[PDB]
């Protein structure tokens, strides 16, 4: 079998959108801070036993330009929604983004999930329970992440296409 | 003008000079920006735009530059110290060749900089504008060639001189 899923990574700047994804697409960890205006991705990969190609789009951190923001989340069927556990304003963003997401597709059951990126980092600001309890509000998983080392990596993008194919389910 | 100061920056394009942009810096409403400008502009403060990239080149927006500290976009430093405070909103981005300040918020201004392409009047309020091109739009329009739609560019663009003139 063959599939394609449109993911979208989106969260506050800073927080390991584009390292996450340069991870997943290019096996190398970003030390430098790049900031994103827009940028895309294609990979493909097997997730449980069914191959599939993965368009990911890596969106900027910011809360300007909504229409364009609206156009992404439009095309988009799955979001990674990302916070960096040493940022609280960043986990304080989450719920916004999860109101954008869920007026432009005009649904409350939208495939998602939390990452909490940066787990490497010894400055924690943001408890694992915090977020655990946030993402069982929304009904999603949340996957501790850390670019740097890669763990967790694999597992928020592929959790995401498992999330899309249960939405396409129902 | 008689108060307001008109700087230059020489153009280069992976070394090879491209041509000359100046700019009238308006001291009469901005003062405290303009001088910024200016000085980062002759470098008489032992540092300054000299050799520093524009890092990010959309064309039908902006050619953004600055960063002579970091030298990766992240980067800046004011004569005040590594931020000052929104000016004034007084002016506004109303079309091709508007001078303006990048930042990361409120009060965050540095040494980056962006030259509108065009009007870019959801940045009103947001950004404070300071001065103009005065001579050499057709080099900001050769520059805007070298850009892409995520501001990568596909040449090196740098201020291989600068000054003030007058
Ligand atoms: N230690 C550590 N640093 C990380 C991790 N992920 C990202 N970083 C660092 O954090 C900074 C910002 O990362 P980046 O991926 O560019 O963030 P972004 O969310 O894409 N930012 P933007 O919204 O501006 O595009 C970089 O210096 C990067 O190396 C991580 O898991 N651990
Ligand atoms: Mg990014």
């Amino acid at each position: 079998s063959m599939t394609e899923y449109k993911l979208v990574v989106v969260g506050a700047d800073g927080v390991g959108k584009s390292a996450l994804t340069i991870q997943l697409i290019q096996n190398h960890f970003v030390d430098e801070y790049d900031p994103t205006i827009e940028d895309s991705y294609r990979k493909q990969v097997v997730i449980d036993g069914e191959t599939c190609l993965l368009d990911i789009l890596d969106t900027a951190g910011q809360e300007e330009y909504s229409a364009m923001r609206d156009q992404y989340m439009r095309t988009g069927e799955g979001f990674l929604c990302v916070f960096a556990i040493n940022n609280t304003k960043s986990f304080e963003d989450i719920h916004h983004y999860r109101e954008q997401i869920k007026r432009v597709k005009d649904s409350e059951d939208v495939p998602m999930v939390l990452v909490g990126n940066k787990c490497d980092l010894p400055s924690r600001t943001v408890d694992t329970k915090q977020a655990q309890d946030l993402a069982r509000s929304y009904g999603i998983p949340f996957i501790e992440t850390s670019a740097k080392t890669r763990q967790g990596v694999d597992d928020a993008f592929y959790t995401l296409v498992r999330e899309i194919r249960k939405h396409k389910e129902k | 003008s008689m108060v307001n100061p008109t700087v230059f920056f020489d153009i280069a394009v992976d070394g090879e000079p491209l041509g000359r942009v100046s700019f009238e810096l308006f001291a009469d409403k901005v003062p405290k920006t303009a001088e910024n400008f200016r000085a980062l502009s002759t470098g008489e403060k032992g540092f300054g735009y000299k050799g520093s990239c524009f890092h990010r080149i959309i064309p039908g927006f902006m050619c953004q530059g600055g960063d002579f500290t970091r030298h990766n976009g992240t980067g800046g430093k004011s004569i005040y110290g590594e931020k000052f405070e929104d000016e004034n909103f007084i002016l506004k981005h109303t079309g091709p060749g508007i001078l303006s300040m990048a930042n990361a918020g409120p009060n965050t201004n540095g040494s980056q900089f962006f030259i509108c392409t065009a009007k870019t009047e959801w940045l009103d309020g947001k950004h404070v504008v300071f001065g103009k091109v005065k001579e050499g739009m057709n080099i900001v329009e050769a520059m805007e060639r070298f850009g892409s739609r995520n501001g990568k560019t596909s040449k090196k663009i740098t201020i291989a001189d600068c000054g003030q003139l007058e």
